């Protein structure tokens, strides 16, 4: 909006405001994977680092 | 208790004691108590240690 000017009322005039503005958007998305497996290969004989047997 | 004389054995002084000087010891840290004892039965001993990121 704006200030309205000053007008004579027998030399009259009139104001007129602007139309109103539309807009519009998009997103994309991000996408993570992670993978992991066990094997009992590392389980046999393997020492528990903090201990002797 | 008496003695004998500076310049002449058939006379005698008077002893009063000793005086000490001893040496200055510090033992600062030994009394914070920041290092625990950990008596061991061997002549060496072992660690083990672990990382990740």
């Amino acid at each position: 909006v704006s200030l309205l000017d000053a007008v004579d009322r027998d030399s009259r005039k009139a104001e007129t405001s602007a139309p109103e503005r539309v807009r519009q958007i998009s997103f994309p998305m991000m996408y993570f994977k992670e993978v992991e497996s066990i094997t009992p290969d590392e389980i046999q004989g393997v020492r528990q680092p903090g201990t002797a047997n | 208790m008496l003695t004998n004389s500076e310049k002449s054995r058939f006379f005698l002084a008077d002893l009063t004691g000793e005086v000490q000087s001893i040496p200055n010891t510090y033992g600062y840290i030994s009394n914070l108590g920041l290092f625990r004892s950990a008596p061991i039965t061997q002549t060496t001993f072992l660690m083990d240690l672990t990382d990740w990121d």
